[PDB]
């Protein structure tokens, strides 16, 4: 239970730039009000064919 | 150039090794044609020759049933085993996000809005510049000013009509940036004064 | 118990394909032949119903010049290649038809070709060429070349006579007559071929009858083009020749050391390895007029000539190959901008092609 | 789901796109202020671009206030529309589906029924004037209009239940994920039975009211994916009941020719009793095309397990005193999953046979359930969704019983994300759940044919 | 192994498994009126009839005799592997898109290996070809070369101008070049790579290389060996194993159809034993020289 | 066990007829057979009480109650009037016919 002052839809980001930007750039990705790996927030990547 | 080149690059690929530096890894299923030391070396070793390779392995053109027999019976589930240990690292360390901070619950990132000393000029068009119905969110999220007394922010708010998603936006940015601050400027921490 | 020419066979599976065809009469309509190829004859293809009028090519591969001759490697190879093969700078083949004995393709159908300009230059007013369109062309074939070079492709064929332009200026060097796929050979080149591109332009490592000649004989080739486009003749204008299975080309090799100069040991590291080197041993010794000889040109100076001198050397180790001729001091150093379409400010149409009703 | 505005969630399919107008006759003053904000928050999370339609006079955009609701007003408003269409001659094809929201004064069936009326009217006084248009309707509550204490992070939820109406009709916001499995359990030689190991099952829920004639289906794949729901009024005769039955086997047999093979159907009939005249139908149209296997479902708990402990359940202690188990994350070991109370379905397979709630003529064989508790501490009975297998194809119905729930439990957790209940039934497959709705609010009118 | 991602067999062949059932099934539907007679069988007079279904259709039994005849001719006339395996390529996007029971298979098989060894730059002159073609086989071949060339003519209108296609065998050099890297720093015995080679040479059977790019069968096969070698107190010792599989995790080399190839292969071992030459060689015998 | 034979769905309704009878004689002449449910005369529980009777694979018969909360309320004299038998449903009692 957080105090409903703290779901803001949060917009002062920096991730304006690219995917695979070196090699696990998760820090700028997972921000928002709730920690995504509360939900097992899996990728999806594959070789694609 | 007029019209760009053909580099023939991979569409979106991941390569067989990421952890390699990042210009001598290559792609699966890929390979244009570039000079190279071992080329040079073949044409001026194998002129009046003809050069050709034979192939790797001794013995090709064979079926593999006699070379590899049982491979159903007593050897199955030793294949079954194997690839689910591969799946399972696959899904708990290559795409699952690691959430890396041990502070609170939300994402790392996620920082609020930051406070900057801004008088009334610029504050004064900025509140203009929320009123209207047509603006970003993005260059109006960068930044918001401080010492904003709510007497104002309600105030200004239903005198220069702003929309209603964005009020409660600005109210609970508000409420969020004071109680950050409030329990930051806190000496004592008691069970019941936090 | 032994078989005759009666047996069950492919059969019934004509009949229920036969039904069911496409022609040449169905999709296109003719035209008029425009003798390109005596191996094998191009027409000129209307479309079948601002104008929009007939832009296609078939060539007809009648190779009896009877009763079903196969394909030859000639039709194979090219079939194998063109198909799949895509760009830009190639010609887009739209489809294949089998007719009654022989193979119909049809690509797109083109302006001119670099022969009909250099025959537009052969009237005795002598347009020389202005260097921006040369070194636009120069641009353009450079990158499908490349294109060519780098998804390992061999081209053993390029002339003036089967490189083409359009309007809106767009080089297409539209003949894979005699490429070759040459990722995994498993019979060498000398044990396949024996023979390759056309006598006019060969390169000096096909001239001493290498068996493993490397994928630079292709920019030797574009060197010779570029040579012809910058003197309006053929640079080694050759003559032909006559147990030994070459007929070595014995006055081509001539021609070519009288304008170039001769090789040794420093120009040349391995040549005492190759079949008949005591062969090139009996010309005399020229040093070389090959600034004299672009000096009998046009006055563009001080960049051809660097790129001449790269193209034009019998060093296969040390050959230049295309993405590292696409930034040689030419294209980089502008006084008028290299584009795709090559006929801008040049407002003349050098004539439609000659068509035998 | 409803941390879905909260974290950006955006939909995997693409945008479907839409041009809105708002009627309402009641109160301008309040759907003035209402039908800006449902659009904005529409474009504004990324599900295409709700253009809000515009005539020419003082109206505020995307709205008719009328009054009146008659024949010569919605005859003039059609043609204002058709002349609008007329206008807007020459674009692409997607950029025009329209829809028209209209407004429950009370909200009840006599005026829903009414308000379909209207909208009829309106499409066929279009259509006959310009084909080709293709309009749809939604219907919100005035009070949902006019409560002030309808919160924006409410409107969402609205939006949601627009975009599964759009002419991309079978395509919804999500779907399930068709993850890696567990265990990998490569099929070498059997054991050598007449056991199968299906590919792709096909779910398919059809009912009949207690008077025998409304027929109500809802077809969806082992994903949830090719979503159809339709009811057929079949009134008192039995051609239109035969003709209903061989079209849900026409329905199921057009998206059974999508997949791979060795494909197995599963109808499930609602309410218990499962009669002759259906099963003489069902047993008529199969045949070696796809192997059925019939499933009768129960919802109401008429066989009723109490359940009776105070130690298993671990939100028990956390809901009798908040401070049993109450003990802080330790942030170092920080890897938990929020998991939502109402959604955790537990699965049990019986040790016999139960008979069916209804029709004594027939039992069962391999009964089983899903199993929701109640958020809540201490005795009392908890909810219940039972299943009961009656015709199963191949040998070894307990496997194919553990793998119609493990298919049930996916089937249940995504009707949250379609619009078709709210958090209250967690334990109940989301086509069931709609032919149960529309078993439950669609029987009520009376039909007269002319 | 130019480039298979924007190559012709990403694009105009290499559908998904709906799409080749589909391609089956009007297959099945085109087979269907042209003979609902059967097959007349007769060894002791003895005549029954098969349902149209009951077998030598396209589904297993006569697919490891073709694999056997193909590289029985090739071994025989002492060309490489590569145009075997792009002769197998042609046998089974040709059977594909027409039926066995109306096609001469043993001219179909030459006529394969005649078409793949003259693109694949290795050709085999025609008298040659049909001379082991007849010694080999004395009957089912006709003396006429230019029967067999017509045959050439209509596989070249089948199978519609896409002759080249990229093999495992270049993706198995490859992964096998990368293996020798810091991050591994592993390498097979050259036992176990031939069996490497001889499980993707046995994969060509069992109608996979039109659903997946080589790289993956490359894996699956590679994959069955080291796992098939580690083994033959801790689970997952010999830590090649260990190696390979971070391999194939670290890299995104997708499963699903690595798990496909291998269960393929499985089932491919598993119909190797019911499997004789006794009735699909009287069905060939009994449905030509009747 | 997928479709009855006609002796078990006899002995099912022989058994729940023996037990609606019984339970009615039992009791102080205050409950009858609705068909399949027990109401009082009296609105005592106002609900139905359905006993069901089954017998499992191993031979254990058991009967299973239902509490249905449907609106059965008995009717009198003073009830014939039109304020009652406009808008209500009425019902035969020991059948179950409308």
């Amino acid at each position: 239970s957080m105090e409903p002052y703290h779901f803001i839809s949060n917009y002062n980001t920096k991730y304006t730039d690219d995917m695979a930007t070196g090699s696990n750039d998760t820090t700028a990705f997972n921000d928002s009000c709730v920690n995504l790996s509360l939900f097992d927030a899996r990728f999806e990547r594959k070789n694609p064919h | 150039g007029s019209g760009r080149y053909l580099l023939t690059p991979p569409d979106d690929l991941h390569p067989y090794v990421p952890s390699s530096k990042p210009q001598e890894q290559v792609y699966p299923d890929f390979k244009p044609w570039e000079h190279t030391a071992a080329e040079d070396q073949i044409l001026a070793n194998f002129v009046a020759k003809g050069f050709y390779h034979t192939p790797m392995v001794n013995f090709e053109s064979i079926s593999a049933r006699s070379s590899v027999h049982e491979s159903l019976v007593t050897q199955s589930n030793i294949l079954s085993q194997q690839f689910d240990k591969i799946i399972k690292i696959r899904e708990d360390h290559i795409n699952k996000i690691p959430s890396n901070s041990t502070t609170t619950l939300h994402g790392p990132g996620f920082q609020l809005p930051n406070r900057i000393t801004l008088t009334d000029h610029r504050k004064e068009t900025w509140l203009h510049e929320l009123s209207s119905s047509h603006t970003s969110l993005v260059k109006i999220g960068k930044f918001i000013p401080h010492g904003l007394k709510r007497r104002q922010v309600i105030e200004q708010c239903y005198l220069k009509f702003i929309p209603l998603k964005r009020a409660i936006w600005l109210i609970k940015c508000c409420y969020f940036i004071e109680w950050k601050s409030n329990h930051k400027k806190k000496r004592s921490n008691a069970a019941g004064a936090d | 118990l032994m078989a005759n020419n009666d047996v069950f066979t492919i059969g019934p599976y004509r009949a229920r394909k036969d039904r069911m065809r496409v022609s040449v009469l169905e999709k296109y309509e003719v035209i008029g032949y425009i003798a390109a190829g005596t191996y094998g004859k191009v027409y000129k293809a209307k479309r079948q119903i601002k104008p929009l009028t007939v832009f296609y090519a078939i060539k007809k591969f009648k190779t009896e010049k009877l009763h079903y001759t196969g394909i030859s490697q000639s039709a194979c190879r090219e079939m194998a290649l063109c198909r799949e093969l895509h760009n830009k700078h190639l010609t887009t083949l739209v489809e294949i038809f089998l007719e009654r004995k022989c193979v119909h393709m049809v690509y797109e159908y083109a302006e001119h070709d670099l022969l009909q300009i250099i025959h537009f230059h052969s009237h005795p007013e002598k347009r020389m060429i202005p260097p921006r369109m040369v070194r636009s062309i120069m641009w353009q074939l450079l990158d499908g070349v490349s294109y060519l070079h780098q998804n390992w492709v061999l081209h053993r064929d390029l002339k003036p006579a089967n490189i083409m332009v359009t309007i809106d200026g767009c080089v297409k060097i539209g003949d894979l007559g005699l490429a070759r796929k040459f990722h995994n050979m498993l019979q060498t080149l000398y044990t396949g071929d024996k023979v390759v591109v056309t006598i006019w332009y060969r390169a000096p490592e096909l001239l001493l009858g290498a068996r493993h000649y490397t994928p630079a004989v292709d920019l030797w080739s574009v060197g010779c083009i570029f040579a012809e486009l910058i003197g309006l003749q053929p640079i080694f204008k050759g003559e032909e020749a006559k147990k030994k299975t070459v007929p070595f080309q014995v006055n081509q090799l001539q021609r070519i050391l009288e304008v170039l100069g001769t090789p040794d040991q420093k120009i040349w590291p391995y040549l005492e390895k190759y079949p008949e080197y005591d062969q090139i041993t009996k010309f005399p010794k020229y040093r070389d007029n090959l600034a004299t000889w672009y000096h009998s040109a046009g006055g563009r100076d001080k960049h051809a000539l660097s790129l001449l001198y790269h193209l034009l050397n019998y060093d296969p180790i040390k050959r230049i190959d295309a993405f590292n001729a696409l930034e040689h001091k030419y294209f980089t150093e502008s006084d008028i901008p290299v584009s795709e379409n090559v006929f801008e400010g040049l407002t003349y149409k050098y004539p439609a092609r000659r068509i035998h009703t | 789901q409803p941390f879905i505005k909260f974290l950006n969630f955006r939909p995997p399919n693409g945008i479907k796109n839409f041009k809105s107008l708002l009627l309402s006759s009641s109160f301008k003053e309040d759907c003035l202020s209402f039908a800006p904000t449902l659009s904005q928050t529409y474009i504004n999370q990324e599900l295409g671009f709700c253009e809000l339609l515009k005539l020419t006079n003082e109206d505020p955009p995307g709205l008719m206030y009328l009054k009146a609701f008659d024949k010569n007003k919605l005859l003039l408003l059609a043609a204002q529309i058709v002349s609008y269409c007329s206008n807007n001659k020459n674009s692409i094809k997607n950029v025009p589906p329209i829809l028209i929201i209209l407004p429950l004064d009370n909200a009840t069936l006599t005026e829903l029924v009414d308000k379909a009326n209207i909208f009829q009217v309106i499409k066929n006084e279009v259509c006959a004037k310009m084909p080709n248009i293709e309009l749809y309707l939604k219907v919100i509550p005035m009070d949902f209009i006019r409560n002030v204490l309808v919160t924006v992070d409410q409107y969402v939820n609205v939006a949601i239940s627009i975009y599964n109406m759009l002419p991309p009709k079978s395509v919804k916001f999500t779907h399930i994920a068709h993850t890696l499995p567990e265990k990998v359990n490569f099929r070498t030689m059997q054991q050598s039975s007449s056991i199968i190991y299906y590919d792709s099952y096909i779910h398919l829920a059809y009912s009949r009211s207690v008077d025998k004639e409304w027929v109500f289906a809802a077809l969806s794949d082992s994903y949830g994916q090719g979503s159809m729901t339709k009811t057929w009024y079949v009134g008192n005769s039995r051609g239109k009941f035969d003709d209903a039955c061989n079209q849900i086997w026409n329905i199921a047999l057009n998206l059974a020719s999508k997949k791979f093979g060795k494909i197995c159907l599963i109808l499930t009939r609602l309410n218990g009793i499962l009669p002759d005249d259906e099963l003489m139908n069902w047993r008529r149209l199969s045949g070696r095309n796809i192997h059925l296997a019939v499933v009768c479902v129960d919802d109401n708990s008429k066989i009723s397990f109490i359940d009776e402990d105070k130690l298993y359940p671990s939100f028990k202690p956390i809901y009798k005193d908040t401070r049993f188990g109450g003990r802080m994350d330790m942030t170092r070991l920080y890897d938990y999953e929020i998991r939502d109370i109402d959604q955790d379905i537990h699965g049990i397979v019986f040790q016999h046979p139960f008979p069916l709630a209804h029709s004594q003529h027939r039992c069962a064989i391999r009964s089983g359930a899903l199993i929701k508790f109640k958020k809540c501490d201490g005795d009392t009975v908890w909810d219940k969704f039972a299943v009961n297998l009656l015709n199963c194809p191949h040998s070894d119905s307990t496997q194919l019983l553990e793998t119609i729930l493990e298919e049930f439990r996916n089937l249940a957790a995504l009707n949250v994300w379609y619009g078709l209940s709210d958090g209250e039934d967690g334990h109940i497959p989301w086509h069931i759940l709609a032919v149960k709705k529309m078993m439950n609010t669609l029987v009520h009118t009376r039909v007269k044919i002319a | 192994s130019g480039s298979f991602w924007t190559s012709t067999q990403r694009h105009h062949w290499q559908y998904t498994k709906a799409s080749l059932a589909k391609e089956r099934q009007k297959l099945w539907l085109l087979e269907c009126q042209l003979f609902p007679q059967g097959l007349n069988i007769v060894m002791d007079k003895n005549i029954p009839i098969t349902h149209r279904d009951l077998h030598y259709d396209k589904d297993y039994n006569l697919r490891i005799y073709c694999y056997f005849l193909i590289m029985k001719l090739g071994r025989r006339l002492n060309i490489r592997q590569y145009a075997l395996a792009t002769a197998h390529i042609y046998l089974s996007r040709f059977l594909i898109k027409a039926s066995v029971r109306e096609i001469n298979l043993y001219m179909l098989v030459t006529t394969c290996v005649y078409l793949a060894c003259k693109v694949e730059e290795c050709p085999q002159y025609i008298r040659t070809l049909v001379s082991e073609a007849r010694t080999l086989w004395p009957e089912f071949i006709p003396p006429d070369p230019t029967k067999v060339t017509e045959f050439e003519f209509y596989l070249l209108e089948e199978l519609e101008s896409y002759l080249i296609v990229h093999h495992p065998y270049q993706s198995l050099k490859q992964i096998v070049q990368v293996l020798k890297q810091p991050p591994f720093q592993i390498t097979l015995s050259s036992d176990d790579l031939q069996n490497c080679w001889s499980l993707i040479n046995d994969s060509y059977i069992n109608d996979v290389h039109l659903l997946y790019p080589p790289h993956i069968i490359a894996v699956a096969c590679l994959f069955i060996t080291i796992s098939i070698h580690g083994k033959p107190p801790k689970n997952s010792s010999s830590p090649v194993q260990i190696a390979f599989n971070r391999f194939m995790a670290e890299s995104l080399v997708d499963l699903e159809e690595v798990m496909d190839t291998i269960q393929e292969q499985i089932t491919l071992y598993d119909h190797w034993d019911k499997y004789h030459e006794q009735w699909i060689k009287f069905l060939l015998h009994t449905l030509y020289l009747r | 066990k997928p479709n009855l034979p006609p002796h078990y769905a006899l002995f099912l309704k022989a058994l729940r007829r023996k037990i609606y009878i019984n339970l009615a004689l039992g009791s102080h002449n205050k409950l009858i057979q609705f068909g399949n449910a027990c109401i009082s005369l009296s609105g005592v529980p106002n609900y139905l009480v359905q006993l069901e009777p089954h017998l499992f694979v191993n031979g254990d018969l058991t009967v299973s109650l239902c509490a249905k909360n449907m609106g059965l309320v008995p009717m009198k004299e003073e009830n014939l009037e039109e304020s009652f038998l406009s808008k209500h449903a009425l019902y035969l009692a020991p059948s179950g016919i409308r």
